């Protein structure tokens, strides 16, 4: 509605406004001390015109002091129109002086903005973090409770996921659903295949067996890159759409490889039982 | 098996260009770099580009230098004042210290035209007088005439008038650098000549 | 002369066109207008709760309710909050660039205490950008319950609402049209009030019918309340957080799970009135670096509500790591709400930004752990400041940690290199090369370590270019070991016996500068080794070899230029060494001997390979040493 | 019902505010929007001039001019185009959001040869961004000159200006601001004409007091110099693309680039539909010395509408690698924002996007057939092309038709990969590269030895970017890209070389095992096959991984990850040639003993120099260096 006290700013090292025939590193340290300059010389101006307007006002209550004196006294008529005449011309400079205050003031409305006056420091606080480092692989404790929890609360999520085939439509999922990548997902996906396998379903065999596949392969490449497989599962789907065929040769590889190590366990599973 | 995964495509991509990398200094006239007169025009044109760009920001310089001046790779000059890299190169008003505040533009021009003079002859100005006490004598008393002898033959003669008023010793008759633009313009148009 | 004073009209169907057409270029910002309507809504019937709970008496709660619905293919916005009589509903909603919000807040100014998002008066015909008509049902504790109505048409229509009475507030029915039928899916409307709305200091909530019930019959609605989960906790003093609450608003913040490493929360008060909070990842991301990922880690907020994210104009891009919220109350902003009016208060704001950032830096330099942790994620960023940003380049130097021969596997800073600096000493000798290994032992470092003298390692290429603008730390320069002329503290001993050396070297040196008269271009002897016979420095103008390795590596650089600031080769030769004396008294007999030569040139090749440098073809020097192994076993 | 109609309406006080203050992000704007107004008053009046010429009897000549007053702190734009009646200068100036203009092209009616640059009705009030006063002062055919006069204080003033007149059109004063004084300079005029409105169609002078008067048989400086240096060039675009000359291309590529030379090719086209637009791409004949460097952003290609600057280029109007294009792109119809300096629909950009890199390539295409000009234009842009293989990936196909390599058959100079298919023989099935430092460092190499013995041609890419581009290029017409320096490499043999082979590498295995023995963590597995000939040892890289070369290059680039930098590296295959008499020497010095000093020295100083030859740089030189002194000590005597 009224933006008239922010288009007068001049940033020092203003990086879009550089000559390419001048160093910008020199160039902004030119800005600088020019800038600093007219702010020492415009404080001086002005502690010169505050002080001179304090001495004024003394001056004139000095004079009208000394009127009162000189009119009480009898006899110093024409002292008193002498004084008179004096603070007369006091009074003029006076008045005088508050023209160039008039006149800072104004100046001081059309001197820009910049980082030194635009802001004052508020209250900062800076404080560091010191939280514990690493984490530990173990089969119980609560890694296990974790599993059971993962599996109680989000085993509509695993079956949804794994339903799916399509990479656009896993990547889309996951980045929707990123809680469902980590090591305890992996191996509950692992003992869901293997139990599959058990009941001979091989749709969903294959279907959820590929989608495994591809969570391996993304936390492997995350224990490769030294970033958290929760986060980086986005870029294995565009590798994969540019990626060599010998990445497909490998990624069919890993599938017969896992198809013929989970038969193997649904076997020895069903003859034992 | 699970294979070692061939993964690769992590960071393989073309990261930001970066940049840098420059030819040299301007202090190269006692190196004898000197050549035909299309590259000093050219090094004059781009300078009166920076020391003009400079004037309409209304930044007060009064300290341009050979030493204060940088060339790029190609072929532009950054005329940007680094640091130490003093005598001589400064303005009668600027030494006399009359009113403690020196600055105005009619010393940048007279630093500019003795930076025109030490360009297009290649020699120091008032090269004649190597003392420390000496030198100092012409801008104090306050009338400093130059010579201009050993210019460079088969060269342009505008340089030769905008040296002769640029370093001339009124503040009131000095040409502004609007005139130089012009007068770059002309020295680059009777370069064939 | 006559004067025929007239006052300014609009011409109200084009500006409503305007408003629709050529006024909001992202569409999705019509959700953004309505919740900051709800929002100022709410804030007007809290505030007047304050003075008499009285006007709280039609409903406790102060809620915003989204309720998509795609069997009338309609989206409802449902705020519990001031409503609107039928004169506001008439002077507010009909006339253009009228705001009762501004005509509120200009009302008190003697208790203000809330921050009311709006001024101009047009943002809600903003949902005509999706919807074909609109339908807002009020009611407010003063009259009756209305419904107004339009089509964008340039009339609108006020009932008396016959139908389900609502306790207080608003109801805005947008009857979507064919074409933007994708804001009711549930994904697209959590992604644009998590992306513009997500800190507005009201609960928002989604209702859909997707929840099962005990397992089929989605009848239930999901009354998903987690739109705005995460309030916005720099507006509390810095005082009042724990270390806990910033770690939760670190992670809500960036989509991802983990602690952060270190926060800073500041604020400036005046003319420009801001309060940041800035966050130091852990670890560096995996695409930090990628240009593809343009810049997203700074927003900027103003009132709670997303204005821009970052630019190069808001923090510099070597602190593109550090992520944050920079909210402002007063800022000149677009019709648009996208983008400040004044472009250079975006870089008055980074002008506080980068230096609260130098100082979280520097304060985080306390710690010996932390900081090897945070240098470990950032050092190609302080070290590309270094390079870039000049300003800041005194302050940013002091951050720089390096390893270096009298520390040992730790890296140390350049601060205490010149504690331990030896008085007589007066540089700081740097070597920049490959490895750790490779510089720590080399050729030109070996007097150098040995007379006791420490010295940088610096193996990341970085630090070339750090070291380009680093030219002077503390006063005292700093000088390669790898440039000609390596000016050392020299005893008279020494510099006597270095005086004898040239005057004893001379002729081999003429002989070494005739048999390679273009590879090298200058041959001498200098004190800098003191276990190998001959060692390829480079001229003190150009490039280092591990520079020009470096800048002809680069996969996008002017090959023109590469020959115009290659390096100048000064092959040096040490006189104490056994090889030296050896090939001095065998070029004294004669100086065309091929055994002579041939020793000449494949040291030559050999200190090529000691120095970094490459050769021209590494296939003749292998085929040399096969020549040379072929003698000593004797295969001819 | 209880139904009850009422009409929208508009606080006039508060939209006037809103145009001033929030909807054009630049000040310098409004002399762009005057102008706009100017060329769209000029256009009225000259289409109205085509059918009845008797109203152009006010004067002829349509023509805008700026007039700075610096004294009285105004900036005049008089303009001699169609002016306002009382009732249009009441209506279109005081009405906001209503346009003359609008209601002009809507009443052209089948017969509409113009076009107009005036649509909204709300940018004549911008001149309040820096004129604290506008005074409109025109004059129609059919009416006397009124002085329009406002302060956008909610009201204004229509008198008879009994002043000084003027024959025809609009002459807009502007009563700036006291601190909006820098459009009085000549800088910011100009900077501002040349930026936004610098092809109108009308003549734009300006107008200042600075000619120096001639004197001779003093130094005066106040005289008006008449500068229609602002609208020189012409809109060459407008033209059909056949009745232009190169000529006419040069000249007006070298105005708009200020290139000291012209053009290279040109590309003038125009696409007919929903969207439409006329571009003019231009290819500069020597790339700048900054072409990447993408911290200088980005201004290649400008985008008009109707003449009249929207945008230069963004990310989204141009790919990266096709950033040397200089050029414009102007289109007539396109939603524009109400500050006129973006598209409503962003999504237009990539349809543009798309026509003008198919143009391109296609502009390409056709150049290549005059080779002396494509050798000028592929040594200057052939790591555009080469970026352009590696990112983009719908035009890879034809963009690698536009690469051009040294190989082994050719010489000095560069062939293309369809004259590397031509000249393949009936056996080979593939095409051989290498990746190298410099073109003789890979001429003579230890890989390409048996490959030149049998006459199959080596392409050398011996540039940086060429790795980045052959990672991506996979294969080309049918033919796979295979490098020498890689493991498994399969040369056409037959029954004799394979039994040969067999017999080597049965006689050779123990001296192989022996070897990786020897050089246990250095060397992943000691191989033989057929790719040396006068070589004894080179070490090639697993199928796939890092090669050599591209492994010395990602480990030089500034910014990289310094935790990925060794589960990419190459495992060292390294291969003896079981002809050499070097290693079949040491073959007898293994199957005597095993374990010998000299065949362990003689080992690793093998193992290292074809470290050096191949590509890799030594783990630590100085070692290598040492042994070389040594060996240099022993056979010398000392
Ligand atoms: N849910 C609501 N409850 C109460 N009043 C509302 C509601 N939604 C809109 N209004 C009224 O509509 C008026 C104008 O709405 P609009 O959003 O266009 O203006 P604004 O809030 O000032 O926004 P902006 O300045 O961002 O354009 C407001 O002043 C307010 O009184
Ligand atoms: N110099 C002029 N000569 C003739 N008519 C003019 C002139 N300046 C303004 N007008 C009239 O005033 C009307 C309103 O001015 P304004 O510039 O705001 O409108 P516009 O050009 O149609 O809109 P916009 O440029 O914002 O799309 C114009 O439509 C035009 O009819
Ligand atoms: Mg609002
Ligand atoms: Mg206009």
């Amino acid at each position: 509605v009224d933006y008239s006290v922010w288009d007068h700013i001049e940033v020092s090292d203003d990086e879009d406004e550089t000559h390419p025939n001048i160093d910008t590193a020199s160039l902004f340290r030119w800005r600088h001390q020019a800038r600093v300059e007219r702010m020492e010389q415009f404080q001086k101006e002005k502690e010169e015109l505050d002080r001179g307007c304090r001495e004024c006002k003394r001056k004139v209550a000095e004079c009208q002091r000394k009127l009162k004196e000189l009119e009480v006294a009898e006899g110093g008529k024409a002292e008193l129109e002498r004084l008179q005449a004096e603070a007369q011309q006091l009074r003029k400079e006076e008045r005088s002086w508050e023209q160039k205050l008039e006149e800072m003031r104004k100046k001081e409305k059309s001197m820009p903005w910049n980082v030194d006056t635009l802001s004052k420091d508020g209250f900062s606080k800076s404080m560091v973090n010191t939280k514990p480092e690493k984490t530990e692989e173990d089969s119980e404790e609560v890694r296990e409770q974790k599993h059971k929890t993962f599996v109680e609360k989000y085993e509509k999520q695993i079956k949804h996921f794994g339903m799916l085939r399509r990479w656009d439509d896993s990547q889309k999922y996951l980045s929707d659903n990123v809680h469902l990548v980590c090591e305890e997902t992996a191996n509950y996906l692992v003992i869901w295949c293997i139990d599959l396998e058990v009941e001979e379903k091989c749709a969903l065999m294959e279907q959820v067996a590929h989608q495994t596949i591809v969570m391996q392969f993304i936390l492997e490449l995350a224990k490769s890159l030294k970033v958290d497989p929760r986060a980086c599962f986005r870029q294995f789907f565009t590798k994969i759409k540019t990626a060599d065929r010998q990445y497909m040769e490998g990624f069919n590889d890993e599938l017969e490889a896992f198809k013929e190590r989970v038969r193997g366990r649904a076997k020895l599973r069903i003859e034992k039982a | 098996l699970l294979f070692m995964g061939y993964m690769t495509k992590d960071n393989l991509a073309v990261i930001t260009q970066w940049c840098e990398g420059s030819s040299l200094y301007k202090h190269l006239h006692v190196q004898e770099t000197k050549f035909q007169m299309f590259q000093l025009i050219d090094i004059a044109r781009q300078t009166a580009q920076g020391m003009d760009y400079l004037h309409a920001k209304n930044i007060i310089h009064r300290d341009m230098k050979s030493n204060n001046i940088f060339l790029h790779e190609g072929l532009t000059v950054k005329i940007g004042d680094f640091g130490l890299a003093s005598v001589l190169w400064m303005a009668p008003e600027v030494i006399r210290m009359q009113d403690n505040n020196p600055f105005s533009f009619q010393s940048d021009v007279y630093s500019y035209g003795i930076v025109l003079y030490e360009l297009m002859t290649g020699e120091l100005p008032y090269s004649h007088i190597n003392n420390r006490d000496q030198i100092i004598f012409m801008v104090g008393r306050g009338y400093a005439s130059p010579d201009l002898s050993k210019l460079y033959k088969n060269c342009p003669k505008a340089m030769k008038r905008l040296v002769a008023d640029c370093v001339k010793k009124v503040k009131e008759e000095r040409p502004l650098f609007p005139q130089i633009l012009s007068s770059i313009e002309l020295l680059q148009h009777s370069l064939p000549k | 002369e006559e004067v025929e004073t007239f006052a300014f009209q609009a011409e109200i169907a084009q500006l409503m066109s305007l408003i629709i057409n050529t006024f909001y270029s992202n569409k999705e910002i019509f959700l953004r207008e309505l919740i900051s309507n709800a929002s100022d809504a709410l804030d007007k019937i809290r505030y007047e709760s304050l003075t008499d709970p009285s006007k709280l008496d039609s409903g406790k709660e102060l809620k915003i309710d989204i309720i998509p619905n795609p069997q009338e293919r309609t989206l409802t916005l449902v705020d519990t909050g001031i409503g609107m009589t039928k004169a506001d509903l008439i002077n507010n909603l009909g006339t253009i660039a009228k705001s009762g919000t501004k005509a509120f807040m200009e009302a008190l100014q003697a208790g203000a205490d809330i921050s009311m998002i709006g001024q101009f008066g047009v943002g809600f015909y903003s949902a005509y950008l999706v919807a074909e008509k609109v339908v807002v049902i009020t009611k407010h504790n003063d009259d009756e319950q209305y419904a107004w109505e339009s089509s964008a048409g340039g009339s609108f229509t006020v009932r008396a609402d016959h139908g389900e009475p609502i306790g207080r507030g608003t109801k805005v029915i947008l009857h979507l049209k064919e074409d933007q039928t994708e804001y009711l899916e549930e994904r697209r409307v959590k992604e644009v009030v998590k992306k513009h709305s997500q800190f507005i200091g009201y609960p928002i909530t989604l209702y859909l019918e997707k929840e099962r019930e005990k397992k089929k019959i989605k009848e239930k609605y999901i009354d998903q309340e987690e739109l705005n989960k995460t309030k916005p906790i720099w507006t509390r003093n810095p005082d009042d957080i724990t270390q806990e609450e910033y770690g939760e608003f670190y992670k809500s913040l960036t989509n991802d799970w983990e602690d952060h490493l270190a926060v800073k929360h500041f604020s400036v008060e005046g003319q420009l009135e801001f309060r940041a909070l800035l966050f130091i990842p852990r670890r560096a991301p995996f695409d930090l670096f990628e240009n593809k990922k343009k810049k997203n880690n700074i927003k900027l907020y103003v009132r709670r509500v997303f204005i821009m994210d970052s630019c190069d104009e808001l923090i510099p891009e070597y602190l593109n790591f550090i992520r944050g919220v920079v909210d402002s109350e007063d800022l000149p902003l677009n019709i648009s709400r996208e983008m400040l009016q004044q472009s250079k208060i975006l870089k008055v704001i980074r002008k506080n930004i980068v230096k609260k950032c130098l100082e979280l830096f520097s304060e985080l330099a306390e710690d010996k752990e932390n900081y090897k942790k945070f240098y470990e994620a950032f050092s190609k960023n302080l070290k590309l400041g270094i390079h870039e940003d000049s300003t800041n380049r005194r302050r940013l130097s002091e951050l720089l940690r390096y390893h270096t021969s009298q520390s040992g596997d730790e890296m140390t800073s350049l601060s205490e290199y010149v504690s331990r600096m030896k008085e007589t000493q007066k540089s700081i000798y740097y070597i920049t090369g490959e490895s750790k290994e490779q510089v720590a032992n080399s050729a030109f470092v070996e007097r150098v370590r040995k007379r006791g003298f420490e010295v940088v390692y610096m193996t990341e290429p970085i630090d070339e270019y750090c070291v380009q603008q680093l030219k002077e730390f503390d006063g005292k320069s700093l000088v390669s070991v790898t440039k000609e002329g390596l000016e050392l503290p020299e005893d008279e001993e020494e510099k006597k016996k270095m005086e004898e050396s040239k005057a004893k070297f001379e002729n081999l040196c003429k002989l070494m500068k005739e048999i390679l008269d273009k590879k090298v271009e200058k041959v001498t002897i200098s004190n800098r080794l003191v276990s190998s016979p001959c060692c390829i420095v480079t001229s003190t103008y150009g490039w280092t070899a591990n520079m020009e390795r470096i800048m002809k590596a680069q996969a996008l650089r002017d090959n023109s230029t590469m020959g115009y600031m290659m390096a100048k080769k000064h092959l040096e030769i040490n006189p104490d060494h056994p090889i030296v004396e050896t090939l001095r008294q065998k070029a004294e007999a004669d100086k065309n001997d091929k055994a002579v030569k041939d020793l000449v040139v494949l040291l030559f090749e050999t200190a090529l390979l000691s120095s970094g440098f490459s050769l021209e073809d590494p296939q003749t020097h292998s085929n040399r040493i096969y020549r040379m192994i072929k003698l000593g076993l004797g295969i001819d």
